[PDB]
């Protein structure tokens, strides 16, 4: 079973192609993950210049499968039953009052190495708004993140609800909506209804003349009593 | 004795839910004609749940799990694997498989006393 690939450290790598209103641009990202502790360590770059998002908008499209699951919830862990093979992440992205992002992920193995690779599209955004504007904090909040089964594609779907603080002290939402399915044919685990409890924190590379995030995340599922 | 079965899988569902449980078989696996799975629960006789001949793969499942269980197996691998749909609170008990290395005509795999070897078991409990 694909749990068995996770018991230790796992090398990532993370891979974007964006479009944004018509601004293209590719961001690159590597570290590891240590589902154990549910814990993630990354640092992206901005490989064509100055990211035209601000990069906390961009944080839940560039790996829950580095989820901990605690012992008496396991058998509702759909994203580590997926592997090797992968699944496959599509998510639409409800910026309230402003546009919207579209994504589609491939999340697997190649050897010893977790690859996320992902197509993002954005469209409806206001020149002058939060997002084309870069009038987000840079900053993350802790969010619960909702999973329920979806039997007739052998999946997840998934939702939830970003908090992204702005320099006025007002906050931008942003409505999350989610699928899962597995690449491979393979047995996959189907769970019931659980939430992750998720937490991120953002930080830069003194030393880093490109455009940057550096990210660390803690996820534990919670949700089933027993 | 000739050939070791270890059972995996079982723990507590609820009704509705599917479960797959899967047995690995070791030691002399070159002789192996038939694997099978039984059900014990609380009170009852070991009971019938489903069969697969070894060459072919043909199967046989017992009438109160005809439909909803799926019996398959890997020769390769020498695994037999036993998925369970549609759990029902009447399927909970501690799931055995047993493997049989004489041959047989069809009618005698559906009994206890068929088979070579035995497994420890896996618990299946459904609420």
């Amino acid at each position: 079973k694909g749990e068995e690939l996770f018991t230790g450290v796992v090398p990532i790598l993370v891979e974007l192609d964006g479009d944004v209103n018509g601004h293209k641009f590719s961001v690159s990202g590597e570290g590891e993950g240590d589902a154990t502790y549910g814990k993630l360590t990354l640092k992206f770059i901005c490989t064509t210049g100055k990211l035209p998002v601000p990069w906390p908008t961009l944080v839940t499209t560039l790996v829950q499968c580095f989820s901990r699951y605690p012992d008496h919830m396991k058998q509702h862990d759909f994203f580590k039953s997926a592997m090797p093979e992968g699944y496959v992440q599509e998510r639409t992205i409800f910026f309230k009052d402003d546009g919207n992002y579209k994504t589609r992920a491939e999340v697997k193995f190649e050897g010893d190495t977790l690859v996320n690779r992902i197509e993002l599209k954005g469209i409806d955004f206001k020149e002058d708004g939060n997002i084309l504007g870069h009038k987000l904090e840079y900053n993350y909040n802790s969010h619960n993140v909702y999973i329920m089964a979806d039997k007739q594609k052998n999946g997840i779907k998934v939702n939830f609800k970003i908090r992204h603080n702005i320099e006025d002290g007002s906050v931008q939402l942003a409505d999350h909506y989610q699928q899962n399915t597995p690449i491979g044919d393979g047995p996959v685990l189907l769970p019931d209804n659980h939430y992750l409890s998720t937490q991120s924190a953002l930080s830069k590379d003194p030393n880093e003349k490109r455009d940057h995030m550096v990210l660390l995340e803690f996820v534990t599922a919670a949700g089933i009593t027993l | 004795a000739q050939v070791q079965l270890v059972e995996s899988g079982g723990r507590l569902v609820q009704a509705g839910d599917s479960l797959r449980l899967s047995c690995a078989a070791s030691g002399r696996t070159f002789s192996t004609s038939a694997m099978a799975w039984f059900r014990q629960a609380p009170g009852r006789e070991r009971e019938f749940v489903a069969a697969i001949t070894w060459t072919v793969g043909n199967t046989i499942l017992g009438d109160s799990v005809k439909g909803r269980f799926t019996i398959s197996r890997d020769r390769a691998k020498n695994t037999v694997d036993l998925q369970m749909d549609n759990l029902e609170p009447e399927d909970t008990a501690v799931y055995y498989c047993s493997a049989r290395s004489r041959g047989y005509v069809l009618s005698v795999l559906r009994s206890v006393d068929s088979y070579d070897y035995w497994g420890q078991g896996t618990q299946v409990t459904v609420s």
